[PDB]
């Protein structure tokens, strides 16, 4: 089980997550749900996520990322999940 | 999107 830091927790809650403690599988699930709630993926190139000007981009340190190269996402999670 | 995301 992991406990997200507050900015990441707010993202998960905005996507429908409840509580403070999660499995990594649950964190990944609600990050995907957040990207869809905020409509951050490109409808015409659906592996591309454009997160500039969103809190998610601020945590990632990126304007965009691809689901085919999730390395910046994993770097963020390592920094923002307390295990 | 979800087809790709759930494949991680």
């Amino acid at each position: 089980q992991v406990r997200p830091k507050l900015p990441l927790l707010k993202i998960l809650h905005a996507a429908g997550a409840q509580g403070e403690m999660f499995t990594v599988k649950e964190v990944m699930h609600y990050l995907g749900q957040y990207i869809m709630v905020k409509q951050l993926y490109d409808q015409q190139e659906q592996h591309m996520v454009y997160c500039g000007g969103d809190l998610l981009g601020e945590l990632l340190g990126r304007q965009s990322f691809s689901v085919k190269d999730p390395s910046p996402l994993y770097d963020m999670l390592r920094k923002n999940l307390v295990t | 999107f979800m087809a790709f995301w759930e494949a991680l």
